[PDB]
């Protein structure tokens, strides 16, 4: 069976659970208590010691969205998430590189920083809100014709998003409202409407990193 | 003025009378109304002295989708009066669909003096048996806190808000139950899933002069107490500190909890001491107040799956099964309401309107002619057909019922139904999935929050430019703006053809404006219609609404727990 | 013929320049003024504005990585680039993906920064180029039989390699005779032999960047 080491928390660790469980493989959770990385993950990445690690044929596979092509290729006969052409997977590696930068580490500002530091942030995650809805344009989803690669990469930031709206004190759909529409509209799919923790609880989590410093 | 003795008596005589006050019934329902256009088609007008038999052989039955029209011309722009007459203070939807589609019934004050006497002889034969005090109160998960006006500019109507914020409800029921445990306001709250919140809260108050618990249905019991089971410590606290919960937003109706609130630790201790030392919350009523002679609400047809889980909540308390009528007219009492759910049978009283059954006497269904209540047979399977003061006459609604015995001279009946169901091809539908689905994929937004989608409807506004459709979610659970606009947004986004693609991209059809209301609207939907007067079958429902359904409708908007156009497009 | 968009010290054009080259295709190779980009690389790129990027069938391309992968996707006939198997393509990604960040970080620490930064830096870039020196177990190349995917990734910082001796007072030779020697067995190789501008070139600029900015 296929071990994941993850971790509640874990925007990454989403993108394989919705990972693995879009293709449609049964798989066994296992919960990271970070403070006491567990004997098989240091085994698995002795020196980032960073999830999500899938275990497969006694092989772990790290880097999330290593993991997700992982997924793909692993089961190459049923939902494909790149399209045919070359061109369009080079797209969708791109974008999905897009989400890595500065994307997420607007949003690591904006509900880990205050001040000088909030609102560049807080300009950066609209600016990559708003390219991205202009990107997303048109498609119901963003690496194919059906629920792609970049698709899994970003839908998995949009628990993240009842946090942001509120320690920002935005809305971050008056602004850009096509993209965590699209979000929602993603959710139906029990890729990610299985795999994503309650939200409230993340603002919890966020909560509780803000409280510790200050 | 309400007494035991002298009602039911009166009872007794009336319901021997059944023949004769029937006939008046029918006397009475044309002589206020001999003016309407249908009956001209059918060349009526009125005394004669082959009344009965000119009424039974000179006017054909009628559906759903052929008394659309009529009231439709009633509600909309044209104040007009039609098939019954006066431009009604409030109007109808119908389980099950009019060819997939709406169904509008009127509403007249004649139909709330059938309510409050047939709850002052139901309470009576009741207290009869199940005997109050006269200085307690009720849990009542009633709510009616729902009030739109139509697009024609007249009010259109449910059942329970057209009888609650109704003048002569308040005066009237006054002697005929307990007082209620929760304000009017609340009652009446624009948010009424906090308001149900608050309405376990009332409920509890004052619960040592509680004599019973109320829902018109035990799902509606048995989501009040799984909803218990869910919240309990948080209402601890809620009452605790004197502070109502964050949960809490609507302004009146929380400034009538804090209009009730102090600091106070001491009960907390007692709650939780009971709370925890159930076994998975069996004989929970009995134990909230245990002096509750009943736990009551209709017990037979469609709900009989909800009398165990509630029956697991009410623990060895009484199930005393409700009466049966509504709006389309009001049909029958159990003025025995000491049997079981399983044997529970409702009378029926006379002046309630002008019925006749179709006989499924032959195989399914067979060809035979109407003869009248008191002409039906024990043990044999009718479905009613309908005269009343609320836009029916002799109407079809499609479903049945057996008799299983008399209580004197009239018949009484038992529901083993569910569904008056066949539908038709519909048009409000933006494909029944699709609503579903579209309410569906932007809900998990919400189910972020721990909840699950309960339930939904919808509407189709002309009234507007461009017009537009109105979503209505009942869910579980509170939630701030936000999401709820992204949830908007979604339900914009979720119907997959390309049709709606067309109409809102371009702007020719209105953006979606999603109205999410409270917990406990559709349960009135159920709740006020399988009751309705006919037969069980009654559940239902239509999930989207053209200008011609309304009873959900009343429910719509004045509840707007949210109520948000997309802030896309 | 596939339009180049790049820039001479760039270490990611000389993957892209690399993985062309060893492909047996033939292109047209662009210069970019960052001062003063031309059309095609703004027409190209609207968001980041940045190098290497080939359009090739109308279609544009960008990132380093994102480009070999096109490379191999586009041409698969006669140099695969990856192995068949999707572990040994997972491996070679993960570790394009170290090469990419940690050792990209490391080495920039190196040749552009200074003081306590500059520290720091030489004990990661000796770390980080004791690692890949580990992962090799002692092997040729990295993703094939012959020339792979993550030689590529890695061959360009090769030219870099003397700047990095040169700033931080450091041999990767006499530390790790077999990585800078891994890149001179690769410099028989015409693709790196013609794609890698000459050390002297690079140390030259890397001290101009050293000059400009404090
Ligand atoms: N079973 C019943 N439950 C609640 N109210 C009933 C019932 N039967 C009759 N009524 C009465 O009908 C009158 C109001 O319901 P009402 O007739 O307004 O709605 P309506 O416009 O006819 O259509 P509907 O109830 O089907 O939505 C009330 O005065 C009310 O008491
Ligand atoms: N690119 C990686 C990033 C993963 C990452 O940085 N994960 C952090 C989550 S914040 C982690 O696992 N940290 C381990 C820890 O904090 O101990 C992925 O997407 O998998
Ligand atoms: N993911 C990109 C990032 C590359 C990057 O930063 N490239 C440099 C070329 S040296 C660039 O384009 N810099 C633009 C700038 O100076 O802002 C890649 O690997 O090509
Ligand atoms: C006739 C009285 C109308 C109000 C009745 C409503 C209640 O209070 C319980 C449901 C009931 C509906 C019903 O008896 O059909
Ligand atoms: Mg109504």
């Amino acid at each position: 069976l296929p071990i994941l080491l993850d971790y509640w928390p874990s925007m990454f660790g989403m993108r394989a659970r919705v990972a693995l469980r879009e293709k449609g493989v049964e798989f066994e959770y296992r919960e990271e208590d970070f403070s006491n990385k567990s004997p098989l993950l240091l085994q698995s990445n002795p020196i980032h010691k960073k999830i999500p690690v899938l275990v497969h044929n006694g092989k772990p596979v790290c880097e999330s969205l290593n993991v997700v092509q992982y997924v793909d290729e692993a089961w190459p006969e049923k939902n494909p998430f790149f399209p045919s052409d070359p061109y369009g997977r080079a797209q969708a590696r791109f974008w999905a590189d897009f989400v890595d930068k500065k994307f997420t580490d607007a949003q690591f500002k904006v509900w880990g920083k205050k001040g000088e530091e909030q609102e560049a942030g807080k300009k950066e995650f609209i600016e990559a809100v708003k390219i991205l809805e202009s990107e997303l344009g048109d498609k119901p989803y963003f690496g194919g014709d059906s629920f792609g690669y970049v698709d899994i990469s970003l839908i998995t930031f949009s628990s993240w998003f009842q946090a942001y709206e509120k320690f920002g004190n935005f809305s971050i759909e008056s602004e850009s409202p096509k993209l965590i529409a699209w979000a929602k509209r993603c959710m139906e799919k029990e890729s990610v409407s299985k795999s994503l923790p309650d939200s409230e609880k993340i603002v919890a989590y966020a909560a509780e990193y803000r409280k510790n410093n200050l | 003025t309400f007494d035991m003795n002298r009602v039911i008596d009166e009872f007794d005589e009336m319901t021997r009378n059944a023949h004769q006050v029937q006939k008046q019934t029918l006397k009475e329902i044309l002589l206020k109304n001999q003016s309407a256009i249908y009956l001209q088609n059918c060349g009526l007008n009125g005394n004669a002295t082959d009344p009965e038999e000119a009424f039974k052989s000179m006017v054909p039955l009628v559906t759903d989708v052929e008394l659309e029209p009529y009231i439709k011309r009633m509600v909309d722009g044209d104040t007009s009066p039609i098939l019954t007459g006066h431009p009604v203070p409030a109007i109808s939807l119908s389980s099950g669909t009019s060819q997939g589609r709406p169904k509008f019934i009127p509403f007249t004050d004649e139909l709330m003096e059938n309510t409050l006497q047939l709850f002052r002889t139901a309470f009576a034969f009741r207290n009869r048996d199940f005997p109050i005090d006269d200085n307690g109160k009720a849990l009542q998960f009633i709510f009616s806190s729902k009030q739109y006006i139509s697009t024609g500019g007249v009010p259109v109507g449910t059942a329970t808000t057209n009888v609650y914020r109704n003048p002569n409800f308040k005066a009237g029921m006054k002697s005929i139950t307990s007082p209620s445990c929760s304000p009017d306001e609340v009652i009446f709250s624009p948010d009424v899933h906090q308001a149900l919140y608050c309405h376990l809260l009332s409920g509890i108050l004052f619960r040592d002069q509680v004599q019973y618990v109320f829902a018109v249905f035990a799902h509606g019991l048995v989501h009040a107490f799984r909803t218990f089971e869910q919240v309990w410590e948080e209402i601890v606290t809620d009452i605790k500190d004197g502070v109502l919960s964050n949960r809490i937003t609507v302004p009146s109706v929380r400034t009538a909890m804090s209009k009730l609130l102090t600091p106070n630790p001491e009960l907390a201790e007692t709650i939780r001491t009971k709370c925890m030392s159930l076994s998975n919350w069996y004989g929970l009523i009995p134990a909230l107040f245990p002096n509750a002679k009943y736990v009551y609400g209709i017990m037979t047809g469609s709900m009989e799956p909800y009398v165990p889980k509630l029956r697991h909540y009410a623990g060895d308390l009484p199930l005393v099964s409700h009466d049966y009528g509504s709006s389309e007219g009001w049909i029958a009492a159990n003025v025995t309401p000491r049997l079981s759910p399983e044997e529970a049978t409702f009378a029926v009283i006379p002046n309630l309107g002008y019925f006749e059954f179709l006989p499924v006497s032959e195989t399914g269904e067979g060809e035979e002619k109407p003869v009248g209540l008191t002409q039906v047979k024990i043990g044999e399977e009718y479905e009613v057909v309908i005269t009343n003061y609320a836009g029916l006459y002799r109407y079809r609604l499609g479903d049945v019922v057996k008799v299983i015995g008399f209580y004197n001279n009239t018949p009484q009946l038992k529901f083993i139904c569910r569904r008056n169901l066949i539908l038709s091809i519909n048009i409000d539908k933006n494909t029944e999935r699709d609503l579903q689905l579209s309410v569906e994929s932007a809900a998990k937004r919400l189910s972020e929050e721990k909840i699950e989608v309960i339930d939904f409807s919808s509407y189709i506004d002309v009234s507007t430019d461009p017009g537009h459709y109105a979503i209505f979610w009942e869910i579980s659970g509170e939630t701030n703006e936000d999401v709820l606009q992204d949830c908007c947004n979604c339900l914009d986004r979720a119907f997959i053809d390309a049709g709606y693609v067309s109409s809102r991209k371009c702007k020719t059809i209105g953006a979606l404006e999603l109205r999410v209301v409270a917990k406990g609207t559709f349960r009135k939907i159920q709740e006020h219609f399988l009751g309705l007067g006919s037969s069980a079958g009654q559940f239902k429902m239509p999930r989207c609404v053209k200008p011609s359904n309304a009873k959900v409708l009343q429910i719509l908007c004045e509840n707007v727990v949210s109520s948000y156009f997309s802030t896309a497009f």
